[PDB]
């Protein structure tokens, strides 16, 4: 209701979610090197 | 005799012209139709993508 | 060479087909111990193994990661 | 405890069990010493 | 054959060079091996023919052998450096088959880039080499011949 907390702040909600997709992100790179049908990786 | 110090020599085709003899140039064409053909490879099909 | 693996071990012409193959300077098919063409056997040994590991280390790459210079 | 040497060449299968150490290091052969020796006995020199 | 360059990523940002996946990496590691392998496939054989190269001081070197060949052939990329300390592991050794050993290697990767994509695992390729390697072996085993009833020096000469 109108009474309820907005709390004013969004952006450390909005930087979580930068920091997930960007954990994400890496951690989709290495997903097809699990298992004995994983795949090497050369850098 | 001669009109000056040098005279280089002409080159046949003109100067930018790309030539090649040899199997190489036939096999360029080939793996160019191939790469072409990986774009519609997955588009074939009920299942396939646009 | 076919027709020489699915013979009868009795079958000396056949046999000895198992031994010959291709000449590149006549250009027909000769014996090799008249011809002289021999190998060793160290030579093949230990050469498709190395080709076998050249194959798998990059046969099972997937990715590719380059990082500049600094 | 455990010791890993490197070495580039041979083959995968080439890789055995020692039951002792294995040294690294190679010898100098400067004024052509053995490279062979039997039933000898090991010391650690520590000082030059 | 590799087109259309992978565009620069937002979601995925790693220090240094871009990152790239997919069948791209063994379409372009086939292709460095291409690049290496047509060098060394025509002075194959006796009637194989060879090449020259320049050491950029007016220098150069005609050579006959994979391992020198690819010596001086520094090659940038990582999928082509392999089969270049390949050949000199090959020369060191054994000291014969060095373009043999490359043109084998090229030709395996090939087909097995074309078994990728045909859809069965590289796991699944490489077991299926490794117990083919083995029935070689055992097939070379067979096939041998002990020199016997020679006269002289014959069996040393004609094998040289
Ligand atoms: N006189 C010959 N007749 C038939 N085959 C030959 C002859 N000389 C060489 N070869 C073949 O050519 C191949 C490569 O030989 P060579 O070029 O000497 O070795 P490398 O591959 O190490 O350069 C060998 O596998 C061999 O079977
Ligand atoms: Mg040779």
């Amino acid at each position: 209701p109108s009474n309820a907390t907005f709390k004013n702040k969004e952006k450390p909600q909005e930087v979580r979610k930068a920091n997930i997709i960007a954990a994400r992100s890496v951690a989709d790179a290495i997903r097809t090197s699990l298992g004995p049908k994983g795949m090497d990786k050369m850098i | 005799m001669n009109f000056g110090s040098q005279t280089p020599t002409i080159v046949v085709l003109k100067e930018g012209t790309d030539a090649s003899q040899g199997k190489g140039q036939i096999i360029s064409n080939i793996n160019a139709c191939v790469a072409v053909q990986e774009a519609l490879k997955p588009t074939l099909g009920p299942l396939g993508s646009d | 060479h076919a027709a020489s693996q699915m013979a009868k071990p009795e079958d000396v012409k056949r046999r000895s087909y198992r031994n010959y193959g291709l000449d590149l300077i006549r250009g027909k098919i000769v014996d090799e111990i008249h011809a002289g063409v021999l190998e060793p056997t160290i030579s093949k040994v230990k050469s498709l193994k190395s080709a076998l590991e050249a194959c798998v280390a990059i046969l099972r790459i997937d990715t590719m990661i380059t990082v500049d210079p600094e | 405890d455990i010791r890993l040497v490197k070495k580039v060449g041979g083959t995968i299968d080439d890789t055995e069990m020692i039951d002792g150490v294995v040294l690294t290091q190679t010898a100098i052969k400067s004024a052509g010493g053995p490279t062979r020796k039997e039933k000898a006995k090991i010391g650690l020199i520590q000082f030059q | 054959m590799s087109q259309l360059f992978n565009n620069s990523r937002s979601d995925t940002l790693f220090l240094g060079g871009e990152k790239i996946s997919g069948d791209d990496i063994r379409n372009q590691n086939v292709l460095a091996t291409m690049a290496v392998a047509n060098v060394v496939k025509s002075s194959l054989g006796p009637v194989g023919l060879d090449k020259m190269l320049v050491d950029d001081i007016g220098d150069f070197t005609v050579t006959n052998d994979g391992a020198t060949i690819l010596s001086l052939l520094d090659v940038q990329h990582p999928a082509g450096k392999i089969l270049v300390e390949l050949a000199q592991q090959q020369d060191r050794e054994i000291g014969d088959g060095t373009t043999s050993v490359v043109i084998i290697a090229s030709e395996l990767l090939k087909r097995a880039n074309e078994l990728v994509k045909n859809k069965i695992h590289p796991t699944t390729i490489i077991t299926g080499f490794r117990v083919a390697l083995r029935e070689a072996i055992r097939f070379i085993n067979e096939v041998l011949s002990t020199s016997v009833d020679t006269l002289g020096k014959e069996t040393l000469i004609n094998i040289a």
